């Protein structure tokens, strides 16, 4: 469903595939992805739904289900 | 910049709304002093 | 920052340069004496394979 | 004068709506080049990270 965006891109920014990624592990240090990917990722993500995440909000996304959690 | 012009905007709104007042009360103190006018020439 | 930067890109240089040399021997280096250790020893397999 | 800062704030907002597609579209490329280049060149031979 519309969880395929976030489940296509995340695979799309971080070179793995779309089951590679798992609900419990955290993107900043299970998936490889250094501080500048991860900057890259949560940007792509505003960028794909035309919305905005601020600063404080934006560091809350280090666990791969939170990008779901605040998008639905 | 965003936040702080949106903090602006309503700050600017509070004076504005403060000095419509003060705009009536002048009315109203300009009515009293034309009866005040009067009464100094009356007299 | 700016001492920092200026040293960084040697320091950079001689890593690079030293990560390839142990890499080429079996032995990883990890001080200036065991550099020095590991000359010795390489002198003891020069003398007897001569 | 603060409406038109207000103007110069969608103006900036488009500008980094631009800069946003540049970044993702090149993390696009990135991707694929270093798929391809792991047949053991980035290890150290095209990284040269002086």
């Amino acid at each position: 469903t519309i969880e395929e965006r976030v489940k296509k891109i995340i695979g799309e920014q971080l070179g793995v595939k779309q089951e590679e990624v798992t609900n419990n592990a955290s993107f900043v240090e299970d998936l490889g992805a250094d501080s500048l990917d991860t900057v890259e990722l949560v940007m792509a993500l505003e960028e794909e739904f035309d919305t905005e995440i601020p600063d404080e909000e934006a560091e809350k996304i280090t666990t791969v289900q939170a990008a779901i959690d605040y998008i639905n | 910049s965003h936040k702080q012009l949106a903090t602006e905007q309503y700050r600017h709104v509070e004076m504005a709304r403060e000095l419509a007042e003060q705009s009536g009360a002048s009315s109203d103190l300009e009515t009293d002093h034309q009866a005040a006018s009067d009464h100094l020439n009356l007299v | 920052i700016q001492s920092l930067t200026a040293r960084a890109p040697v320091w950079l240089a001689a890593q690079d340069t030293l990560n390839q040399l142990c890499e080429q021997s079996g032995e990883t280096l990890a001080s200036s004496n065991d550099v020095t250790e590991y000359m010795q020893q390489l002198l003891e397999r020069e003398r007897e394979a001569t | 004068e603060m409406e038109n800062v207000q103007k110069k704030l969608r103006k900036l907002e488009r500008d980094y709506y631009q800069i946003r597609e540049q970044v993702v579209s090149a993390k696009a490329g990135w991707c694929a080049v270093m798929r391809m280049v792991k047949d053991n060149g980035v290890e150290r031979r095209l990284h040269r990270r002086e």
